[PDB]
């Protein structure tokens, strides 16, 4: 139950550059955010993970702590993963 | 609301 507060909720401004850094992941890279998301959220288990759509709105804090924390090793980690 | 992230293959910038 801890996982529910030991989560902490991502705000829009946050979901925003969330979206921002997913969009800065190369598309091997993001096949993970993909992968994470499908894997969390089992509700869009239906969307092909090269097809996928990342719902901010429906992604948990979880996930989107995780998608976002996950970027950031690709991208905080290092400069331009794609060049 | 965030637009949702249409992920159609090379989606990287």
């Amino acid at each position: 139950s801890e996982e529910e507060d030991k989560c902490k909720p991502m705000s829009y401004e946050e979901k925003r550059q969330l979206s921002l850094d997913i969009n800065k992941l190369p598309g091997e890279k993001l096949g993970r955010v993909v992968h994470i998301i499908q894997s969390r959220e089992p509700s869009l288990k239906n969307s092909n993970p090269d097809e996928i759509e990342i719902d901010f709105e429906t992604l948990k804090p979880s996930t989107l702590r995780e998608l976002e924390r996950y970027v950031t090793s690709c991208l905080r980690k290092k400069r331009k993963p794609q060049a | 609301v965030v637009p949702k992230k249409k992920i159609k293959k090379e989606q990287v910038e």
